[PDB]
């Protein structure tokens, strides 16, 4: 019996909600920051 | 459980062991390092704190 | 009897995993041969067959319905049971009840990340 990668993912065990919520916090983090650039770029390129 | 439930769950058990190794590994190497630096800014420091202990 | 008569009905069997049993028992006792987890082969079909009753007929037959809410019964959350699987394969929609959810305080325990319901928009009032 092996491993295999994304598994821990796969199990849904309380890894994988863990790992699911690290990776959805950061990047709707990351979301957040890109749309507020997004909107100062449209701003600044009106003219 | 079922079969299946324990494959998924010892295959993701495996999968955290082999991280946590590796993270040991990255974690060594990376203390001798610091040690390493550490002992000259052990002098360093000991030095700059030198005049509040003798005055 | 009252969808035909243009009425409306509705019918909750509590549970099927039992009727599913007693037809188990009764096929081994007629000696016909045994299928998956002992179960005749015909346990598909004796669902299929009784789940496929409830319509919605059209206003030509009357107009009358008759919904179904059959109720099974997991063996630790193995929704990949047997007749699990055929039941779940049959109906429309599911509702999951789960007991972490039932001890954590979420009450009732319907699991609404999993619970689904084909008709979803249609059947549903305006306001909700």
């Amino acid at each position: 019996v092996r491993s295999s990668a994304g598994a821990v993912r796969d199990a849904g065990g309380a890894f994988g909600k863990r790992e699911q919520a690290e990776e959805e916090r950061y990047f709707r983090a990351r979301a957040k920051e890109q749309l507020a650039a997004l909107k100062k770029h449209h701003e600044n390129e009106i003219s | 459980a079922t079969l299946k439930d324990i494959t998924r769950r010892l295959k993701s058990i495996k999968n955290i062991q082999k991280i946590t190794k590796s993270m040991k590994m990255v974690a060594a190497a990376k203390y001798a390092r610091a040690e390493r630096e550490l002992k000259p800014a052990r002098v360093y420091g000991v030095g700059s704190l030198a005049l509040y202990e003798k005055a | 009897y009252f969808r035909d008569n243009g009425k409306h009905a509705l019918i909750i069997y509590d549970d099927l995993s039992k009727q599913a049993v007693a037809y188990r028992q009764m096929s081994l006792l007629l000696r016909r041969p045994p299928g998956r987890e002992a179960y005749p082969g015909d346990v598909f079909y004796l669902h299929s067959r009784l789940l496929e009753r409830a319509a919605k007929m059209n206003d030509a037959f009357g107009g009358g319905s008759l919904t179904a809410l059959p109720v099974i019964e997991t063996q630790a959350g193995d929704v990949s049971a047997y007749i699990p699987t055929n039941v779940i394969s049959i109906t429309d929609g599911q509702i999951f009840l789960e007991t972490e959810l039932f001890y954590k305080g979420i009450r009732p325990a319907i699991n609404v990340g999993l619970s689904v319901s084909r008709v979803g928009s249609a059947a549903q009032t305006r306001a909700m």
